[PDB]
């Protein structure tokens, strides 16, 4: 308010200027006596350019939603307007292609693991969800484009699903049976390349395509990236806290259809609940065959085999790490032994002056003394460390023999079992 | 004040400081204006130079710095450059300027924008023609080439601006305005039309490309009195936000009516009264609704041109059940101003 | 400088530039002040106008622009408006102002804040009453209505400010300050009390609601000499940050001691010495600790009113083992100043 | 303009406003300069004071505010302080200054940077010695203590700057420049050397520590004519960005050639032509490439000292297949200027 005061409309001007001239306004006189001050002095000026130059010249030197990689479960804190997700166009990394190809030829492979203890540190209310996205064509046998608009549930070859295993909830890629997920169209929004999918039973999933920035993988203390990508049996209750859907874009957008799963972060009570129900369902499924031994054993021996396999893998890991530790400590030793040979050559060098107290060399002699005794202590330390590493390495070498005998026994058990 | 008026060039540094506060019931979320300290200082410079007897060139710039902000990350919040332009005044044909300046439609909407603090809500900034924007080329005629006294007209072209937000973006536009002042009476009519950018269409609300505004203004100012009445209609031009949906956009149709009546006294006093109303129509999912509907009752003591104090009490008639999360609460503001 | 003095109105544009640098061992993380280039320029305007013989109105504003920043995204970092307020001075009863200004307790703390660059650390900014804050209304009496010469008092109300960070927030507050100057000697006492907002209480450190500051100052200034000693105590008012915990908050109790002794010479020279200390008590989990503990030794050559150079060496006595990650390193600063 | 010249002290407020626009094919991503409205206003203050007959002290500061930005969160984008320094001029021995100022190499590169809007592309800002930077201490001699007229030399030390970006960061540096002006003819030579910070070395592009720049300039200005030719070579000094890779760093080697020919008329006219070229060598993965290669054809009409208009058409010869995603499009700019 108050803007109207004054504020003339039409053209804008206030009053008469002091002088006429655009660039030549002063008082008077020209023809100069050179005096600098008299009535015949022209300039009538002083302190012309006492200050220094300040950058002479014009001086106009020049002129006046990071996307989450496909297949990498990440936390999205919700808003009132729903979840925020931004996909990319760049095709899914080697990792996920690998996993899904392996899996093509209920079991599954664990992408990530969840830890409420940590997830709450940043999201105390436990409102955050876990979003994951894949390019529809890698999941669906029939491209989503070439699909009736009437279909609400498209068939899928794999899905991203929450499971409860080893006392943690974890997000993982499942497959191997008839599966099928909601198909929903993506209304656009103000932002350019940004739509709103609404999956039944999830929040508003507002997506945003972005193929300008190079894709990123977000890293959150709760969500881990389980290196072990072995195929394991999957939950009977898999998905009990997951909502996924194939989302298609409008024809005049040019955006490929994308699959997205959105899983809840379970609290630890809910995780004990899921584990319990899972154990009850495993109990159920166990028998009902001809007898308990026929099937229960089938299962205990296949699980035991898969575990022995994990044991072998971790043992091999330990042995490849112990081989490097061994070689490293060995070369540290070698190095320190060359340094020792050096210092002891310098002592042979200046030995002459050992009993010559008034020579230059007889300084460098004690100095080489110091050098040698140090390098020797060093060598001793490298020897201790190398011995220790050789011990660890031998232990590992036996660990492998034992673990792979165990794998052989568990694989024979798992054969006998699978025959019965 | 004029600090340098030499060499056929004159510079008028004009700046002011305003210790301001807003009061209202509650925290102030629903208050018309807000609540708390709104102190701010503005600085600007105007300059003229008569290149020729019949041709002179002028340049004006203004910036606003807010003092209510803290010294942390929010120091720059609310700090901006309002006006920055230049131009030349020929003897009679008129004058032509370019830069960042008020839109022609603001010329019409100036009559109502006489309130001490509130007022001119419809004249949003960075909007098509109602408020001050950057990238305008304007030609103006005074007294129709000196033919008819008091009747002046202006035309304005608006270069497209592609910004991040539809609220601040625009496209190619055109507009015109005419104002006849006779014997104290004043009449004005302004019209502006432009095309909405693709980003603008992307808004959930709003439909169509031609964003159109136009307005008509009447007034009488003299004898320490000032009456004014501006009626303006627009299509797909006015911004609107929905707190319930937390979604924004533009109004398919809008009618706005503003009325002001202010008296001034010899002893530096100016009581003021203002009625206001704005109704948007054909809103997507909200039908027709009223954006603003309130009375003003306020006053201003003018100690002198350079010192003044003022108060304004806004009786917000908006209801709480309004379908756009608009603030349905009254408000008041008290301000003191120094200006050179 | 006075640029406009006409029509019973006077405008004084005051601005300066400071080429500054900070040195210290290492990168400067542990240095008291810091390290590197700290060049900055400040601009401001003061204005007065005698409305009546007994009544005059004044408005003052100041801004600080930093030159150390680059021309990229960090250009605006550290740029802010220090002071922006207005007010009126009656003949004898006193004067009343409002805006963004120093808190009454700063009046007491002015005696110690005479150092060239460092000093007045206790008078933090955006703190309740010790430093310059926004939303204060102050009334001042000079010579107790002209009754007793040299004895003047001020009172200040502080409107609540709900900001994003507890560091910059406050609540309803009140305060007062009195200063008696006699024969060169000077005495002052200031007290301020306010309520902490929920964000402040929610902070891990600090406990209680009444955020309280108060200070007492004594001095003797004459014959080119200036001695000063300010002792101030506060509750839940001083800000504190823990690098080890990377957590901030307020101090349940704090005592601060400041001592200054500066001499001036006819030949534009002014050596200075300053002692300082601040001890916080009842810290949550840290008991009692020292926030700052250092000596000053510096000097200043005054070429004239408009040109000066200066140097300051800060002997930080704080130890590295302090339980708040405080800088246990010495520091030095060298500055040159032009000012109009 | 000189606003205050009293008490042996003089203040010159200098500021201007520029209504500017850039045209080019397409949205302007690939345009040399850009496209749209580029209006901006600069404000600055210079101040001097003769402390003694043989010793005077000066301080200067400049800021640039852009008007193209909107009034939302992006208001401050492109707003910065160009120059902010101070210093003293002794009678004959010379002068010493410190602050944020042009690097010595700018002295050599000034000859080519005479264009109305474009020009001086090689003289990047916040670069080692070619452009204006903060933390420099410069000494200058005029006419070699008055021994040889027209021959003046300068030396400059550059304090290290560890910023967030390698583009804006630097380290300890030194430089010198010599300029002999005789009877209108002019010759200059400048050299600068500094060390790159870890962030700069850590950049994917660029390799080595010694960032080196140097330049040689020749000119003749008289009879309303201005000819100039500057050749400068640098190592690990020029910044470079790859749109294809969206990765930046510095250029292992760079050669830059600038040529200018401008004529001036009595009736406030000055047509201009400029050739320019810059080729980087030993680029990581791109071998040798041309960063900029264009012609200039432009003009400027000077209505008076305070008012001017100008146009510049840049014939960008860079090809689309350039291996750095550089803009291979022409461009043009049209500007109007008021300045006091």
């Amino acid at each position: 308010g108050g803007d109207g005061r004054g504020h003339n409309t039409g053209a804008h001007s206030t009053s008469g200027n002091i002088n006429g001239g655009p660039t030549g306004i002063g008082v008077s006189g020209g023809c100069s006596d050179g005096s600098g001050w008299s009535s015949e002095n022209n300039p009538w000026g002083g302190g012309s350019g006492s200050g220094i130059h300040w950058g002479g010249g014009s001086g106009r030197g020049n002129g006046g939603a990071a996307p989450v990689a496909f297949g990498f479960p990440a936390l999205s804190t919700p808003g009132a307007g729903g979840l925020a997700v931004s996909i990319s166009a760049s095709e899914l990394s080697a990792a996920i292609a690998g996993i899904i190809a392996k899996l093509k030829k209920p079991f599954g492979v664990v992408l990530s693991s969840l830890i409420p203890s940590e997830i709450a540190k940043d999201d105390p209310n436990m409102m955050s969800k876990i979003v994951t996205s894949l390019p529809a064509d890698d999941i669906t046998e029939s491209p989503v484009s070439s699909l009736p608009l009437d279909k609400a549930t498209v068939n899928v070859n794999v899905r991203v699903v929450d499971d409860v295993k080893d006392e943690r909830q974890n997000i993982s890629v499942v497959s191997g049976v008839p599966m099928s997920v909601p198909v929903v169209d993506a209304k656009p929004t103000e932002r350019p390349g940004v739509f709103t999918a609404s999956i039944p039973g999830a929040p508003v999933l507002n997506i945003s395509v972005n193929d300008s920035t190079p894709a990123v993988q977000t890293l959150s203390p709760g969500v881990t990236n389980n290196t072990d990508k072995d195929v394991r049996p999957a939950g009977f209750t898999q998905g009990g806290n997951t909502r996924d859907a194939v989302i298609r874009f409008p024809k005049d957008s040019g955006h490929n259809a994308v699959y997205v799963s959105v899983s809840d972060v379970l609290s630890p009570d809910q995780v004990k609940q899921r584990q319990d129900e899972e154990n009850r369902r495993q109990q159920e499924w166990d028998a009902t065959h001809p007898v308990e031994a026929a099937e229960r054993n089938y299962e205990r021996a296949r699980a035991e085999l898969n575990q022995a396999n994990e044991d072998v893998a971790r043992n091999q890991e330990r042995q490849a790490k112990a081989v490097q530790v061994y070689n490293s400590r060995k070369s540290e030793l070698d190095a320190a032994n060359k340094t020792l040979a050096d210092a002891i050559a310098e002592i042979k060098q200046f030995n002459r002056f050992a009993h010559d107290p008034m020579a230059g060399g007889h300084r460098m002699w004690q100095m080489a003394g110091l050098k040698a005794q140090r390098a020797q202590t060093d060598v001793n330390n490298k020897q201790a460390a190398f011995d220790a590493a050789a011990k660890e390495k031998s232990d590992a070498d036996a660990a492998l023999s034992a673990a792979q005998e165990r794998r052989k026994q568990k694989e024979n058990k798992e054969k006998d079992a699978k025959d019965k | 004040a004029e600090i340098y008026n030499k060499d056929g060039n004159k510079v008028d540094l004009y700046g002011k400081a305003v210790g301001l506060h807003y009061f209202s019931k509650g925290n102030g979320e629903n208050s018309y204006g807000g609540n708390g300290d709104m102190t701010y200082a503005r600085l600007g410079f105007k300059g003229e130079t008569q290149i020729n007897s019949d041709l002179t060139g002028y340049g004006q710039w203004e910036y606003n710095f807010q003092g209510n902000n803290s010294e942390g990350a929010d120091a720059q919040t609310g700090n901006k450059t309002r006006l920055a332009f230049a131009g030349l005044k020929y003897a009679d044909v008129g004058s032509f300027d370019y830069g960042r300046n008020y839109g022609v439609v603001y010329d019409a909407l100036g009559y109502t924008d006489m309130l001490p603090e509130f007022g001119g809500d419809t004249a949003y900034s960075d909007d098509f023609f109602v408020g001050r924007v950057g990238g305008v080329a304007t030609y103006r005629n005074s007294n129709f080439f000196g033919l008819v006294d008091g009747l002046n007209f202006a035309v304005q072209y608006l270069g497209k601006n592609e910004r991040d937000t539809a609220r601040r973006s625009n496209g190619d536009g055109v507009g015109g305005s005419i104002s006849y002042e006779y014997e104290g009476f004043g009449i004005v009519g302004a019209y502006g039309a432009a095309d909405r950018t693709n980003l603008q269409e992307a808004q959930p609300l709003g439909n169509g490309k031609k964003a159109e505004q136009w307005a008509t203004g009447l007034k009488y100012d003299a004898n320490n009195i000032y009456l004014a009445a501006n009626y303006g209609e627009t299509r797909n031009a006015t911004p609107i936000t929905n707190k319930f949906t937390n979604t924004s956009g533009f109004a398919n149709k809008t009618q706005d009516v503003l009325l002001v009546a202010q008296y001034q006294f010899d002893f530096g006093l100016r009581p003021s009264i203002a009625y206001t109303k704005s109704k948007a129509k054909d809103v997507e999912g909200i039908g027709d609704v009223d954006l603003v509907n309130y009375f003003e009752v306020g006053a201003t003591y003018y100690f002198n041109k350079n010192m003044s104090t003022y108060v304004d009490y806004i009786i917000n008639q908006i209801d709480s059940d309004n379908k756009l999360g608009v603030g349905s609460d009254d408000t008041v503001a008290v301000g003191i101003v120094y200006q050179f």
